[PDB]
């Protein structure tokens, strides 16, 4: 278990900042998209979260990057796709 | 509070004066209360309840 | 030599606390009602209070409790001013009845005389009989009977 | 001093006042308040200290 | 005593036993300074909402919290919306602005 | 893009009036009759007050008649009766109405003292009552004739008026009349007069109400409302299912008491229709509406009136105001409390095995809790077929269910909470460990927090389901992340009464045990001494320890020495981590400085150690208190040897004063007095026998004759470690215990000389019992009155939080130590600890800046400017914080449970309130009510008047009531002139100048004086100052900041003085005033900026200015206020916690805090 989050604030010093990122990736694992970025030792998905903050591997911008990356990720799937729209035309 | 006549003083609070005052209580068992009261103009009062 | 409300209320701002029962009395013979306190406790409270921490502006809680106080007769109560309302309708007289019921008798057989001084009121009287015998209407629906 | 400050005059129209004063509102009748300030604290029906 | 999803009033929808199974515990005014005075959003917001006052909240919580997903959608308490009706049923017209 | 129109997630709310029209677009259909059932098949009879058409289907997508009972067949509706087949659901949505036959007054308007049509019309109310009654007719638009508009007629005088002018002169009466009068009415040529009559004539009486009425007039009129909705035309009948028909046991039902109220309403409207088509005279049909009034009046607000009863239920039918009112004082569902699902609660037990993270939970509880997480899992994993097999095996209770639920526990955080939560404390997450039993282990160290002892007090628990609420639980909620107290920075954890009294016995000495004298190479081989028995565990023995220090820049430095301690000490030293000093664990280790220890070690090592050390700390204590063989026999309270004897003088001297008075040399008063003295002083003697006795007695042997030390009898040890027990207890014990006084108040000359060791006699117990049960009722009041105070705090704080992070302000006030009297009664280190400075200070030679400029002060920074002789530091607070509607993190300071600096978004206010108002149970002019009276501004009762202006100052005119003092200022004019009283003796010198806010006489002060003669600065320092002297009377620590909060609220009005944007006298918003002149000072007029003047607000004052209606609904009178604010067409943003928590989503503070932010700023914007 993680018994004292101080370093996870450390890092982020919000420290509600803390909880909503943790959160954020906590969800990323929970109903998986995504996988740890640090070992699980069973620890829930909480824990890996503030763990994940802890290592300064797990933060706000790093996530936001991610998902801006994702967006594209998918857009150059669609590229033909929704191309192939010009129905509207 | 036995039934019959009770003399009260309600010394100090009433009207901030210091003057005091003294009010009779006629309890009955059963039935209406017959209350006797001073005021600060020494005029002497009566209320039923 | 007289008015009363002043009284209860000067008295009421320069003690600083009245008790509940201490309004009640002091209150004018006026307004006697157990939920007319329940708004005028608030009146009161919020310029200087004594419910048994305020407003310090007072001011128009005063100009409006001393129109409540000429606001204090009528006690509502629809009752009340129903019984005495219909109070003042003076009792008929055994001759009186018949007076009136005289000019009902003068009225309706007025119009009623107006009625039959119309041609269209037979006519159709006529065609609407004319429709009971065939069929398309009952008896019951026309007349209530003649004379008889 | 209680009496300058009694508005009343003779036994009826204090009778009157007191009616007055325990049901308000509603006008007094003679055998009304009789009956009433007699049935008050003179009652053996109405009122007891045994 | 211990309760996780039991009866409901019909009334207002809250949390109560009548089964012998007990309603659940109640959070009071003080409760509610103690998770503002702490950072916590969440837990009071599950705690009114989700967790007690919400009709649809509640089952639609259910069923991420049995699915292993924890969130919430929380909607609007029943409570207040009883309370929208019945100020609005009086002369007062009450509404819910922009978007 | 179109914006919307079907469901979304809304912005604030808005309030007004409503339109016929309005009323019968809620409305789905009229309500014709006062029928509610069939009374055989009770289904609902068509149109009425229970009805399918116009509401809803009795069952779930199924019409009434039962044609179309298909879940297909969904948006139509029937032939034979209309229903459209839709959830029974709708039937708790959908509204309906009733056309009145007359016009009827809506109660709230009419009577709510701002009687709103009054005011409106400028009309008395006694007068519009009389024509609503048909007790008068009053003229409407009169024109140009005999008459006034507003004027009121009678019988005989409206048919003679008509008689001279048929035509161009109107009256009417009733409801029908006001609401002629009410649409009759033009605000704006109103106003156009109004502007004008105000310019015109000066008087104050004049243009003051002119002033008034106009500002309410174009206020009405930017409203939106008409003034005819005053009046109602149609009344809206609300939803059946929220005033249930539903049956019950033995064919009985049961239903709302709106039921019978909308039934009267009713009835009375088609009577009076029936009556109008009748042709009935007017008699009647006047007493109708009056019946109908009356009726539409019962059900709204049933209050006024004369309240009329339910069906054969003497008690008074419920209304709808006392819907939305409630009761029990100001609640409204979301504030009195609520039920909670995934919750829980029993008796407690200790646990001292619990780490300070954890907490024992029953396991059926823990099964019961996680239920729908262990279907999930089970049926997660493969162990159940479906969701129903899941409930069947947990139901089944295999033995595999259980193993699931220790992988659910596992990092799922619980929630313990006690009774009277009062500090944020009071609620505190832990981490669940599986027990066979029934009770909840409770970790020893955090039952200090809680209030709670072990005698049977219940705690409950709850669940935090979604992962945001096991987050915020884990990273604020936990246990091991608060350890300090929010109220000031001392520790919390500090260990309580067994583990203090073992470190106590643990750490200590003796004169003469085993291995005195010797030397052992560290706390190994002294530890391994004493667990052989060879070396007494309190011995005086040299051993070398290796102390370390991270004095080193970020580093620590390793030293090692013999060290003069005992074995005891030496042992200790082992749980003692890094870089703490010996000369910690050196002392005797009491109660206090076992928390300094700890206190140290946070300021020094971090959070993590800290909370280790902390429970090897209980641990041991508990261990060796054990091993302590620690008692209490009766032997071991020990009576003074010379109690006797003083109790035998102290009894001649009452003879003496006796046959003094018996021989007239003393009056009654003085002898009494004399006696009492003489009593009074005895019991001290006797105490300071008994304590002497208790204390050095053990007399002791150390290889020579003798010596003395420190005794270690039990009940001593314990009294003075701070185990628990005290002198003024342990002396109740020994020695003769006060004199009691009688109910009274008169205290007794004849003492008790018996204590509870030696028997008491019956008259000494009959006199104590007084004592005893005011003691009681006076505590048990006084948790009232502390909760109280908390309430009236919260109310008054609140939305406060932090919003901004640096305003920026060089702005501060002056600490200095107290300096009362004598030394120091509060030091500089502590008013000033973990906050920052204002500007940079210097040492006593300057060019030197230590504290540069803003730096928060921590420990070592302190230490710096106690190194140099600083006398004073600039401080920034949260009452001088320029940020507008908010405090800046910046100048509030660092006190959380974490040292470091407040957090952007945490709320402050509560926290102030809840630190302020938590100890106040401890808190007996002077006490509690002192405090009261402070928070709330209130002259005292005979106060001292301060210098209005500075100068020479003389005794003018003569005596009527007063007597008038002129003052004279040096250059200035002199119109100031106060007339003051002479029958009070006064102070300031007729032949000498004296400065403004000087006294000119003595006694108290009222703390608008000290604010608007001396200043904001100066009434700010007053009010912390004396509730501070009455909290540290007491002996309770509460830091400036939180009482500086509530200042920083109580003077947040002001009032305008100069003009040129808003009015004159308007008390307003320090915060939007500032803004606007800020504002003004450049563009707009180059300065047209207004000046204003503070203003000093009582917290419950104060607490009644709030912008949303909704949190003032709350805790405020709700009719009055609803109806305030539905006539203004007020729009409540909502922005605020109390509003945010009614209506049920994210609270604008802590995590929701994001969240509001980004909103706000979406809102209002592109
Ligand atoms: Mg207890
Ligand atoms: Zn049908
Ligand atoms: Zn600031």
């Amino acid at each position: 278990a993680r018994v004292t989050v101080q370093d996870a604030v450390e890092k982020i010093g919000n420290r509600f900042d803390l909880v909503l990122v943790a959160a954020r990736r906590a969800r990323q694992m929970q109903v998986g998209g995504k996988d740890p970025l640090v070992p699980e030792e069973n620890d829930k998905t909480t824990v890996i979260a503030l763990r994940e903050i802890e290592e300064g591997l797990i933060n706000n911008q790093i996530l936001d990057v991610r998902e801006r990356q994702e967006q594209q990720e998918q857009e150059a799937a669609e590229l033909q796709a929704v191309t192939a729209i010009a129905e509207g035309r | 509070r036995s039934p019959g006549v009770f003399f009260d003083s309600d010394k100090g609070k009433t009207h901030s004066s210091g003057k005091v005052l003294y009010n009779a209580r006629i309890i009955p068992y059963r039935g209406s209360w017959l209350d006797f009261e001073f005021d600060p103009k020494d005029n002497l009062f009566v209320r039923i309840d | 030599p007289q008015s009363q409300l002043k009284l209860l209320v000067t008295r009421g701002k320069e003690q600083g606390y009245l008790t509940y029962a201490e309004v009640n009395d002091h209150l004018p013979e006026d307004i006697v009602d157990s939920d007319q306190i329940e708004d005028i406790i608030q009146m009161i409270n919020d310029m200087g209070i004594q419910v048994m921490n305020t407003a310090d502006e007072d001011a128009a809680e005063a100009a409006a409790q001393v129109l409540s106080s000429v606001e204090s007769g009528r006690t509502t109560d629809p009752v009340r001013m129903y019984m005495r309302e219909m109070g003042t309708v003076e009792l008929l007289t055994r001759e009186g009845e018949i007076d009136i019921a005289k000019r009902i008798e003068d009225g309706i057989n007025q119009v009623q005389c107006s009625v039959a001084e119309y041609p269209e009121a037979i006519t159709y009287l006529l065609e609407q009989y004319d429709r009971v015998e065939a069929e398309e209407a009952r008896l019951s629906d026309l007349i209530t009977g003649f004379v008889d | 001093e209680t009496l300058r400050v009694d508005p009343t005059n003779d036994r009826l129209s204090a009778l009157v006042e007191i009616y007055r004063m325990m049901r308000p509102g509603e006008p007094p009748t003679r055998e009304a308040a009789e009956s009433l300030f007699e049935n008050l604290f003179f009652s053996e029906d109405r009122y007891d200290l045994s | 005593h211990a309760r996780s999803t039991g009866s409901y009033s019909l009334v207002t929808q809250q949390p109560l036993g009548g089964k012998a199974q007990f309603g659940g515990q109640r959070f009071g005014e003080m409760e509610v300074w103690a998770l503002e005075a702490y950072g916590a959003a969440y837990t009071l917001q599950e705690m009114l909402t989700v967790k007690s006052d919400d009709v649809n909240g509640r089952t639609k919580m259910y069923k991420n919290i049995v699915d292993g997903n924890h969130q919430m959608e929380p909607g609007m308490p029943e409570s207040f919306n009883v309370l929208l009706k019945e100020i609005r049923s009086l002369g007062i017209n009450i509404e819910l602005e922009d978007e | 893009l179109k914006a919307q129109t079907k469901t979304e997630e809304f912005d604030a709310i808005k309030i007004a009036l409503a339109s016929p029209d309005m009323i019968r677009s809620w409305s789905f259909g009229e309500v014709k009759k006062p029928e509610t059932i069939n009374y055989r098949t009770f289904k609902p009879e068509r149109d009425g007050l229970f009805c399918a058409r116009i509401f809803g289907p009795v069952k779930d997508y199924e019409c009434l008649c039962g044609k179309y009972k298909r879940l297909k067949h969904r948006g139509v509706i029937c032939e034979k009766c209309g229903v459209e087949v839709t959830q029974t659901k709708v039937r708790r949505e959908r509204m309906g109405h009733i056309e009145l036959a007359s016009p009827t007054a809506h109660i709230w308007f009419l009577k709510s003292l701002p009687s709103r049509i009054g005011l409106l019309l400028d009309m008395p109310l006694r007068d519009i009552e009389r024509v609503l009654y048909f007790e008068s007719y009053v003229v409407i638009e009169g024109g140009m004739t005999n008459l006034e508009r507003q004027q009121i007629l009678t019988e005989e005088q409206y048919l003679d008026a008509l008689e001279e002018f048929g035509d161009e002169f109107d009256a009417k009466m009733g409801a029908e009349a006001i609401q002629a009068l009410l649409k009759s009415m033009d605000l704006e040529q109103e106003c156009e007069q109004l502007r004008e009559e105000l310019n015109e004539t000066n008087s104050e009486t004049k243009r003051k109400k002119l002033t008034k009425r106009i500002k309410l007039l174009e206020a009405f009129v930017q409203s939106g409302n008409k003034p005819e909705w005053m009046i109602l035309t149609v009344l809206p009948v609300l939803p059946p299912d929220l005033r249930p028909l539903v049956p019950l046991d033995g064919g009985r039902f049961a239903t709302s008491d709106l039921n019978d109220l909308y039934r009267r309403v009713i009835n009375r409207n088609n009577r009076l229709k029936r009556l109008l088509d009748l042709a009935a005279p007017d008699i009647i049909v006047r007493n109708e509406k009056r019946m109908l009034q009356e009726a539409v009046d019962a059900l709204l607000d049933n209050g006024r009136r004369g309240r009329a009863i339910t069906g054969s239920n003497k008690r008074p039918l419920k209304s709808l105001a006392d819907m939305i009112k409630g009761k029990q004082g100001r609640f409204r569902q979301n504030l009195l409390g609520k039920r909670v699902d995934y919750s829980g609660r029993s008796v407690i037990t200790v646990g001292p095995y619990l780490r300070l993270h954890q907490c024992g939970l029953p396991k059926k509880m823990a099964l019961e809790l996680f239920k729908p997480f262990i279907y999930g899992k089970l049926e997660l994993r493969g162990l159940a077929t479906t969701i129903k097999a899941a409930k069947k095996m947990v139901e089944r209770e295999e033995a595999v269910v259980w193993d699931i639920l220790d992988e659910v526990i596992r990092e799922h955080p619980v929630l313990l909470n006690r009774a009277p939560t009062l500090h944020r404390l009071g609620i505190q997450a832990f981490e669940p460990v599986l027990i066979e039993g029934k009770a909840i282990q409770l970790h020893p160290l955090v039952c200090a927090a809680y209030n709670a002892d072990f005698d049977g007090d219940q705690m409950a628990v709850h669940v935090p389901l979604t992962l945001e609420a096991q987050l915020e639980a884990r990273a604020l909620m936990m246990s091991t992340n608060n350890i300090l107290s929010p109220a000031n920075g001392e520790p919390i954890i500090v260990p309580s009464q067994d583990v203090v009294l073992g470190l106590y016995y643990m750490t200590r000495d003796c004169v003469n045990a085993k291995g005195e004298g010797m030397v052992l190479t560290g706390p190994k081989e002294a530890e391994r001494l004493y667990r052989s028995g060879l070396a007494s565990l309190h011995a005086r023995v040299k051993v070398r320890i290796t102390e370390y220090e991270k004095d080193a820049n970020g580093e620590l430095v390793a030293k090692t020495s013999l060290k003069d301690t005992t074995v005891g000490r030496a042992i200790l030293w082992m749980i003692v981590p890094k870089g703490l000093p010996y000369s910690i664990v050196n002392q005797a280790l009491g109660k206090k400085a076992i928390s300094k220890m700890l206190n140290t070690c946070y300021r020094i090592l971090g959070l993590k150690p800290t909370v280790i050390f902390a429970d090897q700390i209980m641990y041991t204590g508990f261990a060796y208190a054990a091993r302590s063989g620690a008692s209490v026999g009766i032997d071991d309270m020990v009576i003074p040897e010379k109690k006797h004897e003083i109790i035998s003088e102290a009894e001649a001297e009452v003879a003496e004063i006796q046959e003094q008075f018996q021989s007239g040399l003393v009056t009654a008063g003085e002898r009494y007095n004399k006696v009492i003295d003489i009593w009074a002083a005895a019991n001290d003697r006797v105490s300071k026998a008994m304590m002497d006795n208790l204390q050095t007695e053990t007399v002791i042997n150390r290889d020579g004759q003798e010596e003395k030390q420190v005794s270690f009898n039990s009940i001593y040890m314990m009294a003075d470690s701070g185990a628990r027990g005290s002198a003024a207890q342990i002396r109740q014990l020994a020695g003769m215990r006060g004199l009691m006084a009688k109910p009274d108040g008169s205290i007794i000359e004849t003492p008790i000389t018996a204590n509870f060791r030696e028997g008491l006699n019956v008259l000494q117990y009959f006199i104590s019992t007084h004592g005893a049960r005011k003691g009681l009722a006076d505590t048990a009041l006084k948790t009232a009155n502390s909760g109280y105070l908390t309430r009236r705090l919260v109310d008054v704080a609140q939305d406060l939080v932090v919003t901004e992070d640096d305003c920026g302000t060089h702005e501060g006030i002056m600490m200095t130590p107290v300096i009362e009297g004598g030394d120091v009664k509060e030091p500089l280190r502590d008013r000033v600890l973990g906050r920052v400075t204002a500007e940079d200070v210097l040492k006593p030679g300057t060019a030197d800046i230590l504290v540069p400029r803003n730096t928060l002060l921590h420990e070592q920074w302190c230490d710096l400017l106690e190194e140099n002789s600083v006398d004073a530091v600039k401080v920034r607070s949260v009452v001088s914080c320029d940020t507008d509607f908010g405090v800046c993190a910046h100048c509030y300071g660092r006190d959380l449970a974490r040292g470091h600096i407040i957090n952007k978004g945490e709320a402050i206010g509560v926290i102030a309130a809840q630190s302020i108002g938590e100890p106040g149970t401890q808190l007996t002019t002077g006490g509690l009510p002192r405090v009261a009276d402070l928070f709330e501004a209130r002259r005292p009762k005979e106060p001292a008047i301060l210098a209005e202006i500075s100068g020479i100052v003389s005794f003018g005119k003569e005596t009527k009531g007063k007597r008038r003092l002129v003052i004279t200022p040096v250059d200035g004019s002199d119109p100031y002139e106060e007339m003051i009283p002479k029958w009070r003796q006064l102070n300031v010198f007729e032949g000498e100048r004296v400065e403004r806010g000087d006294v000119i006489s003595d006694g108290p002060e009222a703390p608008h004086d000290i604010l608007r003669l001396r200043g904001v600065h100066a009434v700010t320092r007053y009010i912390v100052n004396e509730v501070q002297d009455v909290y540290r009377l007491q002996g309770v620590k509460i830091n400036d900041k939180h009482i500086e909060v509530i200042v920083r609220q109580m003077l947040r009005k002001a009032t305008i003085v100069n003009a040129g944007s808003s009015d004159f006298l308007e008390g307003e918003q320090v915060e939007y005033s500032r803004v606007k002149i800020a504002n003004r000072e450049l563009e707009a007029n180059g300065k047209v900026g207004a000046t204003y003047s503070r203003d000093l607000l009582g917290i419950t004052k104060a607490s009644l200015a709030t912008e949303s209606f909704i949190s003032a609904a709350s805790f405020q009178e709700t009719t009055r206020v609803l109806t305030e604010a539905a006539v203004a067409g007020k729009r409540d943003e909502l922005r605020g916690l109390k509003e945010n928590v009614i209506v049920g989503r994210l609270i604008p503070a802590g995590t929701g805090y994001a969240y509001h932010q980004d909103r706000m700023r979406r809102r209002a914007a592109g």
